[PDB]
């Protein structure tokens, strides 16, 4: 199939979480959330992430509570039956920008911004892909490419024509920790944050794997030894034949 | 119990093999044997032998298939590049 | 500050290999605009683009920038 | 190895001792691994990030 | 006599696992069977614990699996064990089958043993498909759609069977709920078939790498093979662990992390890896009916081997031509799989059609011709008249 239709192969960046012994970089997760809140959240929902999961990961119990309360959620009807709202709590899920699919398409030229809760696992290339896509918008499409109205060119997206325009620009966000908010830095951060959204068990999973693999390896080496011992009599057994006389 | 059909395997004492005579076997307790460490110097050069006789039966058919795969793949890559769009229209439909 | 990726890309577009690649892409771009200005471009069903040449450029840049970009990031 | 004959004296280790040693192992092993793991990832953990924060 | 022999329940255990006379020379290739029983257990245990948190309604299925992944303590371990375990179950089954093929295990007096094995294989494939649909991701919906449609190829009543299987106009709620119910059931039927498989195995015992009688030198299952099985059980667990903890999604498809959409079939749709060779076979026939017939025949043709193997000796250990063509068959099978993972494009389409031919030719032409030639070669190389 043509290279354009396949899409450009995303290269391998040196993510700090790559490697069997590596945990996520939680500061990057913290920053990634800000980028999501200030840029992405305007078009992208994050339905599968509950406020409480942020606590102890990227924010404090207090910080998350304040963030949740900034949003209103449907509450149980009053004594008389009329509906009523309520500020958000930790048990709630991060709210999305649109009330339904139809409203989301209307605000994006008929396109549907996917939920990003699993985006890292729902694409070949994972982090490398997401990052490359965000930082791979050329100022102008390659010569000869007839780009449809309302579309944008990105070599990493299959078919090259994507409905999402470049949204990351240098210093469009003021990092709380003072870090220079360059486009590649912001992309590196949201992507790390999105990987955590999709794989919240990451750090703990690799820790358990370490113990599991050590125990099993030992058990394996040990069983070999035990087997050889239990078989030594059979392996070294010797036969002699003396043809019986008639 | 109910009558059982004849098979080609019995049990200890009546395995179904031919009558053995003249064969004498010897063995030594694993306890009296040299603890697992001797499987080297004496059992190392001897090993790897049971794949020196077999590797050709595996390698040749493997080679034939890897080459056939590589060839078809590289040809597909050519067909979908600029240089081969002419040949593509020819061999396609 | 200036974007770290844009920096490394610009830097590599100016190496011997990078210049050679932009040249081939450039030679393609030139050949394309000349075909557009000629009569009957709308109905040709054989319009050439420079995605391929562009991909070779981008691939080279990716191969050189990818293993270095993060040492410059926080 | 005479080190074995001091504790178990030519006899195999019995289930009770095996079970007892297993409960001990579980605790020790877990702490040893968690320690190494958290140390290997110093700077990236939330514990480390919270130290650089004050609110 | 010893209690293990006198007690009604223990004697079964004794005759099958303790005193069972094994041929002294069986190699590690004979360890796959126990590994298959272990796989069956891992799938059943992990599935029951997950079932406790799963909702089959088409509106909740995908989220209920995300709930298992995020909210259930150790939930991701259960799901990743189940998913990766299914793949490991197939890797081991192919090896178990390949071992049988190579050593002439399908031969008399083990024909029944082999036939029951073919049934288990079909049931296992059906069970995995049903499970895959339960996730209700994009690959789930289209897999369910494509596979239930296989039956539409049946003349006259085919479309009726499909609407009946679906429980409606298309793959919907009724479909996913019945597929979960069926996914829970089949593993137990497989368990019953495994017992019938072991019963046939018991009357004649295992074969061995030499292909000759094992009656002159047997050693008890207990101790020797129990501990020898332990060696591969741990190696199997170690490798499964590497995937479950370090690379849990490498054997899956990213599209299944997207909820199923009845209006869009991803351009990236690809069947599960263990189904690729069969998929390629079907794709190679440019006809609907013949495509599905040929694919099913690719499985049933395994039943023909006891009759087309004309050799007078069991197994390929001492057969130069048979060993060579066996490996042609194995690598041809891997090619079929690699073709299945490729686009329906020029070089690939023809390669798939030739590989498909080679697949069937092996059982129907190569084996009978080659085994006959080898029979004759063995004779004239020693008879001096
Ligand atoms: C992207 C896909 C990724 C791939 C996924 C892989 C698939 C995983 C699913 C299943 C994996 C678990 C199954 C294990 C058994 C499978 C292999 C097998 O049965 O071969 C038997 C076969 C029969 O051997 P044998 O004649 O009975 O043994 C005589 C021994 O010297 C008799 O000697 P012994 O009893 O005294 O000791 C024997 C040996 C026994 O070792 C074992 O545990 C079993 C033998 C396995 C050897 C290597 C298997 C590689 C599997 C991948 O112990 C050893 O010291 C050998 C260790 C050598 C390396 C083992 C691998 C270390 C991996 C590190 C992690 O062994 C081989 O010839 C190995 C062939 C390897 C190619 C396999 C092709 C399929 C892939
Ligand atoms: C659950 C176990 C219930 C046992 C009843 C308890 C009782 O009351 O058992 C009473 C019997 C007495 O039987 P007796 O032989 O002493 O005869 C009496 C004097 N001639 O003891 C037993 O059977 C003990 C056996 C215990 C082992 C049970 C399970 C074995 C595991 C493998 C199962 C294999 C069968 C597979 C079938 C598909
Ligand atoms: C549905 C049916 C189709 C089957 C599916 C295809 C099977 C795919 C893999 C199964 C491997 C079976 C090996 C032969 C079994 C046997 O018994 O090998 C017996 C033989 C030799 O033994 P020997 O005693 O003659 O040695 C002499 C002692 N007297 O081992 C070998 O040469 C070693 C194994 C060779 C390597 C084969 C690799 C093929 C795997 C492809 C990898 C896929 C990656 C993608
Ligand atoms: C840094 C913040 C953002 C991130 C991380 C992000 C990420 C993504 C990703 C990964 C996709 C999926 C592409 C694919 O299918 O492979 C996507 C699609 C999309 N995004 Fe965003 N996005 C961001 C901001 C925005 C904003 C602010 C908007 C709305 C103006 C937007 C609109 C869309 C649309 C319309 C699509 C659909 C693409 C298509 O179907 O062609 N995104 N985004
Ligand atoms: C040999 C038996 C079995 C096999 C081969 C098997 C295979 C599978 C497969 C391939 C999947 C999809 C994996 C994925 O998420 O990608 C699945 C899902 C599932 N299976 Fe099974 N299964 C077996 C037995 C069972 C049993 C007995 C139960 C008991 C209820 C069960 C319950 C489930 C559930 C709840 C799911 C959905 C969760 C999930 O996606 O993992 N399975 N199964
Ligand atoms: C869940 C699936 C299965 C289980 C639990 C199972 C289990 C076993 C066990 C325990 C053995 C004895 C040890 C060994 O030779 O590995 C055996 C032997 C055998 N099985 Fe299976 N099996 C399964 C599937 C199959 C399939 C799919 C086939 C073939 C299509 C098959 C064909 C055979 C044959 C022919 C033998 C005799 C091998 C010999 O002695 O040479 N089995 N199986
Ligand atoms: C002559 O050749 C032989 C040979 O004969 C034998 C027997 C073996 C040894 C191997 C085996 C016997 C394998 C046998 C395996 C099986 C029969 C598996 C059957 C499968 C099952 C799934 C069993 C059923 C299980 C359950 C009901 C339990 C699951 C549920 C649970 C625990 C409940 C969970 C719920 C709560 C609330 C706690 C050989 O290796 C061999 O060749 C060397
Ligand atoms: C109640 C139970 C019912 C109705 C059905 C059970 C029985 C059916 C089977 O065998 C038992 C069946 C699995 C078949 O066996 C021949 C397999 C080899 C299937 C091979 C298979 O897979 C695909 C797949 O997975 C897909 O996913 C995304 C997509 C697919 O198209 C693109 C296919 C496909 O085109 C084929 C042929
Ligand atoms: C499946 C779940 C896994 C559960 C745990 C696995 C099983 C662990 C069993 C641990 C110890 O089990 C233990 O085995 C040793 C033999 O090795 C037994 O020893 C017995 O045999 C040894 C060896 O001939 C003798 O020296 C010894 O005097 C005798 O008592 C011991 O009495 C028993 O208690």
């Amino acid at each position: 199939m043509t290279a354009a239709e396949h899409g450009l192969h995303a290269p391998a960046y040196a993510w700090s979480h790559n490697g069997p012994f590596e945990t996520f970089d939680h500061a990057s997760i913290r920053r990634g959330y800000q980028v999501y809140r200030e840029v992405c959240a305007a078009c992208h929902s994050l339905d599968r992430v509950a406020w409480r999961t942020l606590v102890g990961v990227s924010h404090t119990n207090e910080e998350v509570r304040n963030m949740a309360e900034e949003f209103e959620y449907d509450d149980e009807p009053d004594e008389q039956g009329n509906p009523k709202k309520r500020p958000g709590k930790l048990s709630d899920y991060i709210p999305g920008p649109y009330p339904n699919e139809q409203a989301a398409r209307a605000a994006n030229q008929g396109a549907l911004p996917p939920d990003l809760s699993l985006i890292v696992k729902a694409r070949h290339g994972g982090c490398d892909y997401i990052f490359s896509l965000l930082t791979g918008y050329p100022d102008e499409p390659p010569a000869g490419v007839a780009l449809p109205p309302g579309s944008n060119y990105n070599p990493y997206f299959p078919g090259g024509s994507i409905a999402m325009a470049r949204v990351l620009f240098d210093d469009m966000v003021e990092y709380e920790d003072g870090t220079p908010a360059t486009t590649s830095q912001m992309a590196k951060d949201v992507t790390t944050f999105l990987n955590w959204c999709a794989e919240p068990e990451h750090d703990e999973r690799k820790r358990l794997g370490l113990k599991t693999v050590i125990i099993l390896s030992s058990l394996y080496l040990l069983s070999i030894w035990v087997k050889k011992f239990k078989w030594a009599g059979i392996k070294t057994r010797k036969f002699v034949f003396n043809p019986p006389k008639p | 119990g109910p009558p059982s059909g004849k098979t080609y395997m019995g049990w200890w004492g009546h395995m179904g093999g031919p009558k053995q005579k003249g064969i004498t076997s010897y063995a030594v307790s694993p306890y009296a044997q040299k603890p697992l460490q001797g499987i080297f110097h004496n059992a190392v050069f001897n090993s790897f032998r049971r794949f020196k006789s077999q590797f050709l039966y595996v390698l040749i058919p493997a080679g034939i298939y890897w080459y056939w795969w590589k060839n078809g793949n590289e040809y597909n890559e050519f067909l979908y590049s600029k240089a081969g769009r002419e040949e593509l229209e020819r061999v396609n439909v | 500050v200036t974007d770290q990726l844009e920096d490394l890309r610009e830097h590599f577009k100016n190496t011997e290999e990078g210049k050679a690649l932009v040249h081939h892409y450039e030679e393609c771009a030139e050949r394309v605009k000349i075909q557009q200005q000629q009569p009957g471009y709308a109905d040709l069903e054989h319009k050439e683009d420079c995605v391929e040449e562009f991909f070779h450029l981008q691939h080279y840049l990716d191969t050189a920038t990818a293993p270095r970009l993060f040492d410059k990031l926080k | 190895s005479s080190l074995y004959k001091t504790f178990f004296k030519r006899n195999a280790v019995f289930v009770g001792t095996i079970f007892a040693g297993a409960f001990v192992f579980q605790t020790v092993f877990d702490t040893a691994i968690t320690s190494w793991y958290e140390n290997h990832n110093k700077g990236k953990l939330w514990k480390d990030v919270k130290a650089r924060i004050a609110a | 006599m010893a209690f293990r022999k006198s007690n009604v329940y223990l004697s079964l255990v004794n005759s099958y696992i303790i005193d069972s006379p094994q041929p002294s020379s069986i190699n590690y290739w004979w360890n796959m069977g126990s590994l298959l029983g272990l796989c069956l257990v891992i799938q059943i245990v992990t599935g029951i614990f997950m079932a406790m948190h799963y909702s089959s309604n088409i509106e909740l299925a995908f989220s209920s699996v995300e709930h298992i992944m995020r909210d259930v303590h150790n939930g991701y371990i259960l799901r990743y064990l189940h998913a990766n375990g299914a793949s490991f179950f197939f890797m081991v089954m192919f090896m178990h089958m390949a071992k049988g093929l190579y050593y002439g295990s399908y031969r008399s007096p083990r024909v029944t043993l082999w036939n029951v094995g073919v049934i288990i294989f079909t049931l296992t494939i059906a069970t995995a498909f049903l499970g895959y649909c339960c996730v209700y991701g994009q690959m789930s919906h289209w897999g369910a759609t494509v596979i239930t449609n296989l039956f539409s190829a049946i003349p006259f009543v085919g479309n009726d069977i499909v609407s009946w299987l679906w429980g409606g106009f298309s793959v919907s709620n009724p479909t996913i709920q019945r597929f979960f119910a069926l996914h829970y059931l089949v593993p137990f039927i497989i368990a019953a078939m495994v017992i019938m498989h072991l019963m046939a195995l018991h009357i004649h015992g295992s074969s061995n790498p030499l292909g000759i009688t094992g009656n002159l030198d047997r050693i008890p299952m207990h101790s020797y093979f129990i501990f020898k099985d332990l060696v591969t059980v741990f190696l199997f667990m170690l490798i499964l662990a590497l995937f479950v903890f370090y690379s849990p999604n490498t054997l899956g498809h990213p599209d299944n992390y997207i909820p199923g959409n009845p209006l869009v079939t991803p351009a990236s749709i690809v069947p599960e890896w263990y189904l690729l060779p069969f998929y390629a076979i079907l794709r190679s026939i440019p006809d609907k009916l013949l495509g599905v017939i040929t694919m099913f025949a690719a499985i049933l043709v395994l039943l023909v081997l006891p009759f087309t193997d004309r050799s007078v000796v069991r197994g390929n250990t001492f057969k130069v031509l048979s060993k060579f063509f066996f490996f042609i068959f194995v690598f041809n099978f891997v090619l079929l799989g690699q073709i299945g993972a490729c686009h329906v494009e020029v070089p690939y389409v023809l390669m798939g059609q030739i590989a498909t031919f080679i697949y069937f030719a092996y059982f129907l032409i190569i084996v009978p011709v080659i085994s006959t030639i080898e029979n004759v070669l063995f004779y004239i190389g020693r008879v001096n008249k």
